[PDB]
């Protein structure tokens, strides 16, 4: 069992930059593949990208493929999603999950 | 990935048997397909295959005789109409469908005696 917690969210520019975290406690996700979704008003949830595992390399929605980057590290138990040259659009609640239902408590990112 | 199920397992004198299938680690997935096979000399036949996902753990409505619910990274399998020559081979195959990376995984086998 994985308890989530997302933040780094918060109001970046348009063309700006911001660096989310999941952070997990409980037991490790050192070997999980661990999903970013983002959610807009009145919309369901959506994939954005995974992060990688010992067998497998990080994927990307093509709505961010290539201006979002996903990290991982380890020793803080965490996962990052750089964010950079961000849109508008890219405004939405962000959640990281493990599994099918594990989902993190949600950052806000807004961008102007 | 790995994926568990009993060895053994007895089914009812009314032909049911119950085993659980669990996979790990718990990648993230929004669509997980499992599928139920049996061994039979050389070939492996379906008995029966469902899709999960956060809505729907309740699975294989469209059959009579397999039953499922899903739940963390376990299916609670339930085969009915098991007859003495039922007994055999029952692979447990977890298949992680959406969004990318696919994973697959096939358990060792539950074997199925029927009293």
């Amino acid at each position: 069992q994985v308890q989530l917690v997302e933040s780094g969210g918060g109001l970046a520019q348009p063309g700006g930059s911001l660096r989310l975290s999941c952070a997990a406690s409980g037991s490790t996700i050192s070997s999980v593949a661990v999903g970013w979704y983002r959610q807009t008003p009145g919309n369901q949830r959506e994939w954005v990208a995974t992060s990688s595992t010992s067998s497998t390399t990080a994927t990307y929605a093509d709505s961010v493929k290539g201006r979002f980057t996903i990290s991982r590290d380890n020793a803080k138990n965490t996962i990052y999603l750089q964010m950079n040259s961000l849109k508008p659009e890219d405004t939405a609640v962000y959640y990281c999950k493990t599994g099918l239902t594990n989902w993190g408590r949600g950052t806000q990112v807004t961008v102007s | 990935i790995q994926v568990t199920q009993p060895s053994v397992v007895l089914a009812s004198s009314h032909g049911v048997a119950s085993f659980p299938c669990e996979y790990s680690p718990s990648h993230n997935t929004d669509e997980v397909r499992v599928t139920v096979l049996r061994q039979t000399n050389d070939q492996m036949t379906e008995v029966c295959a469902t899709t999960f996902t956060e809505k729907n753990t309740v699975g294989f409505l469209d059959y009579p005789f397999c039953s499922g619910t899903f739940n963390e990274s376990r299916v609670n399998l339930t085969i009915q109409g098991l007859r003495a020559v039922d007994t055999g081979l029952y692979l447990c195959k977890v298949e992680l469908m959406y969004p990318p990376p696919y994973f697959v995984g096939m358990g060792n086998g539950t074997q199925i005696y029927v009293i």
